[PDB]
C-alpha cells in the first residue's frame, strides 16, 4: 500500500492534503515538522507567508490571525512586518534525526513498566527523536539539560517562526541519497519565508563498507563534490530568496573508540564483562557496524577513516567558499567536537557521557544540544544575519495568543 | 543479520531477567512478556516446549538457528 511510498520518501502518512504536514505526531508527523493547523488545506501551513496578513485566518501556522479592533490592523502586520521570519531545515543523518535506543530498554536493573512507556513512539519514529533534537526539537528536555534546540532558539527570537521547523533527517542519509530527501523538502520559492538550511551529513560518507573494503567504499571527494553541488542547485531553485545554507563538516569519530573501546556497555554493567569492544567486534563480525572504519581495533584503519572524513570535510570547505547561489548564500562551519567536550567538561560531565549508550556510536541528546549551542553562538558573531534580529513584540504576541496553539 | 543482533539482546535481557529475579527462563520469559504493552501465544506456551529446559544468548541463539553459522560471532567471551 501507499504507505511505503510513504516511508520511502520521507513524508507523513497522515496527512490529508498532501502538503507534507501532519496532525499526526510520529510515521513522519509533526515529531519532525510543525503541525498542520489546517490538515483540509493545501495553503494552510508552516512556513506561508500571510495571505492577506493573516487578517482572516491563520494561514501559515504560526498562531497570529486576525485583526485588532482599535486600529483595524492585522494582528500580524502589527507584531511581524518586519521581523523578516525565516525557517530552519535540518538535511541530517541519523545524529541529525537523534537516533536513540534508550539503555531502560536493555537493563533489567531498572525493567520497570514506565522503562516501555515510550516504545511504540519510538518504532514509528523510526528510533529517530526529532522532537527531542538539537536542530529541531520542541519538547522539553526531560535529561537535565535547559540548552534550547535551534529551533526554539528561532522561536524564543522571532515569535513568528512558532512551527516553521523541518527535519528531513534519515538514518542512512549521506551525500549519496541526498537528492530524494530534497524532494522530501516543503517550501514554495515565491509563496513562503525564507529558510536557514543545515546540511549535517556528519558520518554516513565514510561509515559504509559492511561487507566490503571499508576504504573503498567511503565517498571519494570527486563524489561528494558533485553530490553536494547537484544538492545546492536544487535547493536553489526551491528556497525563498535570502534563504541561508550552513554546509556542516563532517565527524571526529577516532573520539568513539578512544573514548569507549574499554568502557562497559549497558548490557554489561551488571556483569562487567561486555565492552564496546566487544559490541564492535561483535556487529563487525555480524557485517552489521554502523561504521566499520571508526568502531575498529585497527587503528590505521581508523585514521585513514578519520583521513577520508577530514578530506570530504575540506571538500565541502571548498565549495562554501568557491561557489554562489541567487536565493541564498552559502557557509562552512567545522564540527566543533574539541569545543563540546571543553564546555561539557565545566558542567561535571564526562567524554563518554556524550554518546549514545546502548550504540556507541551516535552522539546523544546532550551533546546535540552542546553542538546547536555552539552553532548558535558562532553564527552570531561571523554571520548575524542568518540568525535574523529580536522581535520586540514577543512579550505581546504572548499575551495576545499564548502558546500560539502550541505544537 | 539482526535477527542474531535481535535474538542476541533479546535472549540476553531474559537470561539476565533470571539472573536477577532468581528464576528460570520459564518465568523470566512470561514476564518480559508482561513488561509489553501480550505475546503469551507463543512464550508462555511456544517458548515453553523450545525454552526453559535446554540450559548464554549466543548459545541460544545459535541454538535456536537465529544466527546462522557458515567466524562465530559472540557478544559475550566464550
Ligand atoms: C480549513 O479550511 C477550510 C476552508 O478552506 C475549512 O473548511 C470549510 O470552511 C467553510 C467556512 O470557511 C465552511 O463553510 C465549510 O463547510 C468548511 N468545509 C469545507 C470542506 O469547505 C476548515 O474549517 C479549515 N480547517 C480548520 C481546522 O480551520
Ligand atoms: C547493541 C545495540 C544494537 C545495535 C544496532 C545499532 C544499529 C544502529 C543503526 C544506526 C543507523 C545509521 O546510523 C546508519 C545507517 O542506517
Ligand atoms: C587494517 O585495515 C586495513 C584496511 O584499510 C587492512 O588492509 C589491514 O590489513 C588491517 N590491519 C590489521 C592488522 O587488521
Ligand atoms: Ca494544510
Ligand atoms: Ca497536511
Ligand atoms: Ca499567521
Amino acid at each position: 500500500q501507499k504507505i511505503k511510498l510513504a516511508i520511502k520518501n520521507s513524508v507523513p502518512i497522515k496527512d490529508v492534503d498532501s502538503d507534507k504536514y501532519s496532525i499526526f505526531p510520529t510515521l513522519r508527523g509533526y515529531h519532525w515538522r510543525g503541525r498542520d493547523c489546517n490538515d483540509s488545506d493545501k495553503t494552510v501551513y508552516p512556513g506561508r507567508r500571510p495571505d492577506n496578513w493573516d487578517a482572516h485566518r491563520d494561514s501559515n501556522c504560526n498562531g497570529i490571525w486576525g485583526v485588532d479592533p482599535k486600529d483595524g490592523i492585522p494582528y500580524e502586520k502589527k507584531f511581524c512586518e518586519g521581523s523578516q521570519p525565516r525557517g530552519i531545515i535540518l538535511l541530517g543523518d541519523a545524529a541529525g534525526a537523534h537516533f536513540h535506543i534508550p539503555p531502560e530498554w536493555l537493563t533489567v536493573s531498572q525493567m520497570s513498566v514506565n522503562s516501555f512507556l515510550n516504545l511504540p513512539t519510538a518504532v514509528t519514529n523510526e528510533l529517530d527523536w526529532p522532537q527531542l533534537s538539537g536542530t529541531t526539537g520542541f519538547l522539553d528536555s526531560a535529561s537535565k539539560i535547559k540548552e534550547n534546540s535551534i529551533y526554539l532558539r528561532l522561536r524564543k527570537r522571532n515569535r513568528c517562526n512558532h512551527r516553521d521547523y523541518q527535519n528531513i533527517s534519515k538514518n542512512g542519509a549521506s551525500s549519496r541519497n541526498v537528492k530524494s530527501l530534497i524532494e522530501s523538502l516543503s517550501r514554495n520559492q515565491l509563496l513562503d519565508h525564507p529558510a536557514i538550511v543545515i546540511y549535517a551529513m556528519i558520518g554516513n560518507d565514510v561509515c559504509n563498507g559492511r561487507k566490503t573494503d571499508p576504504v573503498s567504499a567511503m565517498t571519494t571527494p570527486e563524489q561528494l563534490y558533485a553530490n553536494v553541488l547537484k544538492m545546492l542547485e536544487a535547493l536553489n531553485s526551491h528556497l525563498p530568496t535570502g534563504s541561508h545554507v550552513i554546509l556542516y563538516g563532517l565527524a571526529h569519530g577516532a573520539f568513539l573508540w578512544d573514548t569507549l573501546h574499554s568502557r562497559y556497555h549497558p548490557l554489561g554493567q551488571l556483569n562487567k564483562d561486555v565492552t564496546y569492544t566487544q559490541l564492535y567486534s561483535f556487529l563487525g563480525c555480524l557485517q552489521v557496524s554502523p561504521c566499520p572504519g571508526w568502531m575498529s581495533a585497527n587503528e590505521t584503519l581508523r585514521a585513514l577513516t578519520s583521513e577520508r572524513a577530514q578530506q570530504l570535510s575540506e571538500t565541502l570547505r571548498k565549495i562554501a567558499a568557491s561557489k554562489k547561489f541567487t536565493n541564498f548564500n552559502l557557509f562552512y562551519l567545522d564540527f566543533a567536537f574539541q569545543e563540546v567536550v571543553e564546555e561539557w567538561q565545566k558542567m561535571g560531565g564526562q567524554p563518554w557521557e556524550l554518546i549514545e549508550a546502548v550504540d556507541g556510536f551516535h552522539p546523544n541528546e546532550v551533546a546535540l544540544l552542546l553542538f546547536a549551542d555552539q552553532l548558535w553562538e558562532k553564527v552570531q558573531r561571523q554571520w548575524p544575519d542568518v540568525l535574523g534580529k529580536e522581535n520586540p513584540f514577543n512579550p505581546q504576541i504572548e499575551e495576545v495568543f499564548g502558546d500560539q496553539g502550541g505544537h | 543479520h539482526y535477527t542474531c543482533v535481535g535474538c542476541v539482546l533479546v535472549v540476553s535481557v531474559i537470561e539476565q531477567l533470571a539472573q536477577v529475579h532468581n528464576s528460570t527462563v520459564q518465568a523470566s520469559m512470561e514476564r518480559l512478556c508482561s513488561y509489553l504493552p501480550a505475546c503469551y501465544m507463543m512464550v508462555h506456551v511456544f517458548g515453553a516446549d523450545i525454552i526453559k529446559l535446554f540450559d548464554n544468548a549466543d548459545v541460544v541463539c545459535h541454538t535456536l538457528e537465529f544466527c546462522k553459522q557458515e567466524p562465530l560471532c559472540h557478544l559475550y567471551p566464550l
